[PDB]
């Protein structure tokens, strides 16, 4: 007499999409679907593909460095749930007292130079270092060889 | 493509669960829009989509509502002289009925991920459970 | 005499695309919306903030491609994707329209908290309806 | 900048309301009953007095969002009647229609 | 001849009958290792071929929303339960057990528990508010018979 | 008509079990009931986010023409017309030194 | 000297017409007149004027197509997504039969809409629907349930109606309208002293 009831089957988020995606093809009279679909913004050679490929990328660096600057103009947030990835980012250290927990923030900022005046100055006054904490200073002095991370701004 | 194509395309992992699924007696979609056509078209897309799936769908036609507001037509006086505006809202209602909770969460998903632009859905499941095991036994 | 949204008969010579022909009554019977969002629908909430995105949204199109759109922008809203489907002119050269497509993307979707995709159909002059 | 003096003044009696919106509830549902010594009832209406002026949510007024115009408005849209015809006279609202039966 | 599989090994190591012994993370992500993972995934970094994985990668990112439509989705009021929301008396005991103010704060917690837009902290601080100011009113409750804590 | 001891008695356990209000509650003390179940006036985001943030767009657009990544055709027109003016000299006086001492 | 770029020609002229159209379209898109192999025209035609090209039209633009959903992909698509659905049970063949072993009917909704936040404030409502004939009264009992819970009781369906939406989330409102039917059934069957009175 029970009903037997079927077992639930269940898959991730993005689960649907892919089963969807593996229906399509690609097309073969279209350019990457990078590209604009337009005749007039299609690449017609190989230099055109990877500038128009560099274009975009520098119209990103420039809004990327817009938001990065003027942070203030990007802060309210309309969006739920909460999109990590659309806020502005920070990287200077907001700590400004001289505590083995301030150079644990330039570390993990990966700052290398101020990483190392504060430790200095933290060895200056005598404090107490966690041998963990100096090897996560080493960590990243070791591995950007003592300069600063690559990057790029005006 | 005539001569290159996918060998083994990978697919999506579903894995069934142990826990018991849901089950959904009825579920209506109301789907809203300005526009009838584009009812039409998804009318067409979803009943198509539900027949391949195996579900069970029939669609009627809720009547339409008008809301009509009356304005000032002038910016200064002239009082007598208005212009009127109205927004019209369509409606077409599939009911879907016997539905597994597995197959009413690929189905929505497919035609809400394409539901186009300028058209509200409002699901209405109802689901169909058994007595609380408390209430199944008078306890004093 | 109506005013609203008319462009005028000169003497012939002037080109009138067929979005500005159409007066405000043949909105829904010749011409659509511009904007397709679920805001002004029966029992639906935020038309005054979709609204105020539409606003803004065009006047930024419009700075960014100065003198190089053909005609008004259509904004198609799905889910909180945004999609500005822009017709252009051939002026400027092919990269730069790479870069602004990927600046003007970036900026407004960390604007707006939302995915935002442009997408630009170049013309080669302004398409003309009638010359009235 | 906001459109004018008149809608500066509004934003701010509208961000003082919120701060007080907690206390100015507590407060005032001490005095809306009948089970409280009067005594109390009548100090209760003190406290809420007492509070800054732009904290009363009887002072703010709707005003159209782009002119700033305090009457005319349409509390859907927050426009004025002259913005909300411009933008639906040229097909920029999603749906609104001219009202033709 | 030159069989990939079939011939003379190095035999320096020993087949792992123990395997993975000491876990993964043997310590927290060393810049190291989180730099070398960031590598890997540039190995197999591809552009998007159609929509479908744009929207994937959206997806997994958070940019997009999840799919069937939730609108409660990553919106937990602390781990609340019903009971929590609707039953408020517990936090009544400092007043008094019966007389004017017990009636007051009837009504108080009963419409606190019909408060869909507060969570159980916020409602909290409102009978709070309520003790600390009946508390700073003795006096005049005392002249009205009334006694407070 | 009027309610028998077991219809009242019964009116009360209903409301105890609905979690209504289970006494004799005057109507000026139902408000009490009213203002701690619904949300404030001014806690609605209607109310306190009634305008957009104009400071913002005006701020972040000044912004982007000084960095040549947007045009303001407004803007151009304005600093013409205060280019020739000046020329003219009807230029705006400094502060402190107007025509009236 | 300066130089204009000249535009491609358009890839629908090497479309076969027997493509793939799926994979030209697979997602939603905005009408392509490039990409469309479809000599298709709209718009109010002047006098002695045929309707207006696809190349530069606005109004084709607005359109919201269906080009990526044609009959041939909705089929394709749903031979994936059948690993997804599971099987109703055979035994549940009617409405009836439903009654009979899930007598309790929870009803939740969902809204989807257009913009920036996912959240509806109407989601949180709950709604259970009973039958007291699937309940195990006694005439006491049945008596007892019927007049506290006053008009949520409909006499013509014998169907008791449990709408919850003072909590905040669904699953706090789903669980009160169960935890409320649990309390009235138990009630009901309780015998006060007061009730010898009625
Ligand atoms: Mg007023």
């Amino acid at each position: 007499e029970e009903i037997v009831i079927p077992k639930k089957k269940t898959w991730d988020k993005v689960a649907v999409l892919q089963a969807l995606a593996s229906t399509v093809n690609r097309d073969p009279t279209a350019a990457p679907y990078v590209f604009h679909d337009d005749p007039y913004l299609i690449p017609t050679s190989a230099l055109e593909s990877r500038s128009f490929l560099l274009a975009k990328k520098s119209g990103e660096t420039a809004a990327k460095f817009i938001i990065n600057s003027y942070p203030k103009y990007f802060q309210k947030d309309i969006a739920e749930p909460h999109i990590p990835c659309l806020m502005p980012e920070y990287f200077e250290p907001q700590i400004e007292d001289v505590s083995e927990a301030a150079l644990e923030e330039r570390i993990r900022l990966r700052k290398v130079r101020a990483s190392v005046d504060m430790f200095d100055q933290l060895l200056q006054a005598g404090t107490t270092v966690s041998l963990e904490t100096t090897n996560s200073l080493l960590d990243l002095l070791c591995y950007y060889g003592d300069q600063e991370p690559p990057a790029d701004y005006p | 493509l005539h001569v290159d194509v996918p060998k083994d395309v990978t697919r999506p992992t579903i894995t069934t669960s142990d826990e018991p699924d849901t089950l959904y007696k009825r579920l209506s979609i109301l789907v809203k829009a300005h526009d009838r056509a584009v009812l039409d078209s998804y009318e067409y897309f979803a009943v198509l989509a539900a027949k391949e799936l195996g579900i069970s769908i029939k669609v009627h036609e809720p009547p339409r509502k008008i809301e009509r507001f009356t304005l000032l037509k002038s910016v200064h006086i002239f009082k007598k002289h208005r212009v009127q505006y109205e927004m019209r809202t369509l409606y077409r209602c599939l009911e879907l009925k016997h539905l597994t909770g597995s197959t009413a969460s690929v189905y929505l998903e497919y035609i809400q991920r394409n539901l186009p632009e300028g058209v509200a859905m409002e699901v209405t499941k109802t689901q169909i459970q058994q007595l609380p095991e408390h209430i199944k036994e008078p306890m004093w | 005499k109506n005013r609203a949204a008319r462009v005028r008969v000169a003497k012939g010579n002037k080109p009138v695309s067929y979005e500005e022909a159409h007066a405000p009554h043949y909105i829904a019977h010749r011409k659509g919306w511009l904007s397709l969002h679920t805001g002004n629908l029966d029992g639906e909430d935020h038309a005054a903030e979709r609204t105020l995105e539409d606003v803004f949204l065009r006047k930024f199109m419009m700075g960014t491609f100065p003198g190089c759109l053909a005609d008004q922008i259509v904004l198609k809203r799905r889910a909180n994707q945004v999609d500005i489907c822009a017709l252009v002119l051939r002026q400027l050269p092919a990269h730069k329209f790479y870069f602004l497509v990927g600046y003007s993307e970036t900026l407004l979707s960390h604007f707006y908290k939302c995915p935002v995709r442009l997408h630009l159909q170049t013309v080669p002059s302004k398409v003309v309806y009638k010359y009235i | 900048y906001y459109v004018d003096w008149r809608m500066l003044r509004d934003l701010k009696r509208r961000k003082m309301a919120y701060e007080y919106a907690d206390e100015r509830l507590r407060i005032n549902s001490l005095r809306k009953n009948t089970i409280l010594p009067k005594d109390l009832q009548e100090m209760a209406g003190d406290e809420i007095a007492a509070l800054p002026r732009d904290s009363c949510p009887v002072r703010i007024r709707n005003r159209c969002v782009m002119t700033s115009r305090p009457r005319g408005v349409k509390r859907r849209w927050r426009l004025s009647r002259i913005v909300f015809r411009h933008l639906a006279d040229h097909g920029l609202l999603s749906g609104v229609q001219r009202a033709i039966w | 001849r030159k069989y990939l599989f079939k011939g003379k090994r190095l035999s320096i190591f020993a087949d792992k009958a123990f395997a993975d012994e000491p876990p993964e993370p043997e310590a927290s992500p060393s810049l190291w290792e989180i730099e070398f993972a960031k590598q890997l995934a540039s190995v197999a970094d591809q552009p998007f071929e159609n929509g479908f994985e744009e929207m994937i990668q959206w997806t997994k990112e958070g940019k997009l929303w999840e799919f069937p439509v939730n609108n409660e989705a990553g919106l937990d009021d602390d781990g609340s339960e019903f009971h929590e929301h609707i039953f408020l008396d517990k936090y009544l005991e400092d007043f008094p057990k019966q007389g004017p103010i017990r009636l007051f704060m009837e009504l108080v917690t009963c419409g606190l528990s019909k408060n869909p837009y507060l969570s159980v902290k916020q409602k909290v601080e409102h009978i709070e508010w309520f003790r600390n100011y009946f508390n700073e009113k003795r006096d005049i409750l005392k002249e009205n018979n009334i006694a407070f804590t | 008509s009027p309610l028998s001891e077991y219809a009242l008695r019964m009116s009360r356990l209903s409301a105890r079990i609905f979690g209504e209000v289970a006494r004799s509650t005057d109507s000026k003390s139902m408000k009490v009931v009213s203002l701690f179940s619904e949300q404030p006036l001014a806690k609605k985001k209607e109310t306190y986010d009634w305008y957009p943030n104009h400071n913002t767009y005006f701020a972040l657009m000044g912004n982007l023409r000084f960095l040549g990544l947007y045009r303001d055709e407004h803007q151009d027109f304005k600093d013409e017309q205060r280019r020739l003016k000046k020329l003219r000299g009807k230029g705006k006086p400094r502060k402190g030194e107007g025509k009236r001492a | 000297r300066p130089m204009r770029r000249k535009a491609l020609p358009p890839r629908t002229e090497k479309m076969d017409t027997d493509q793939d159209w799926p994979s030209v379209y697979p997602t939603a898109a905005p009408f392509k007149p490039s990409a469309v192999p479809l000599p298709v025209r709209m718009g109010y035609p002047v006098k002695k004027g045929v309707p207006m090209a696809k190349e530069g039209n606005l109004e084709l633009l607005k359109i919201p197509n269906f080009l990526h959903l044609t009959p041939v992909a909705i089929k394709r698509h749903c031979a994936a997504l059948k690993d997804f659905c599971t099987e109703w049970p055979a035994a549940l063949d009617s409405d009836e039969k439903c009654e009979e072993h899930f007598p309790v009917e929870i009803d939740t909704a969902d809204y989807v809409s257009s913009g920036p936040s996912i959240r509806n404030p109407k989601a949180r409502a709950v709604t259970l629907r009973v039958k007291l004939s699937s309940l195990n009264l006694d005439n006491h009992a049945k008596k007892k349930l019927i007049k506290l819970v006053g008009e949520r009781y409909c006499k013509a369906t014998d169907v008791l109606t449990i709408t919850t939406d003072r909590c905040p989330l669904k699953r706090q409102n789903y669980d009160y309208a169960v935890y409320l039917l649990t309390v009235l059934y138990h009630e009901s069957w309780k015998t006060e002293d007061w009730e010898n009175s009625k």
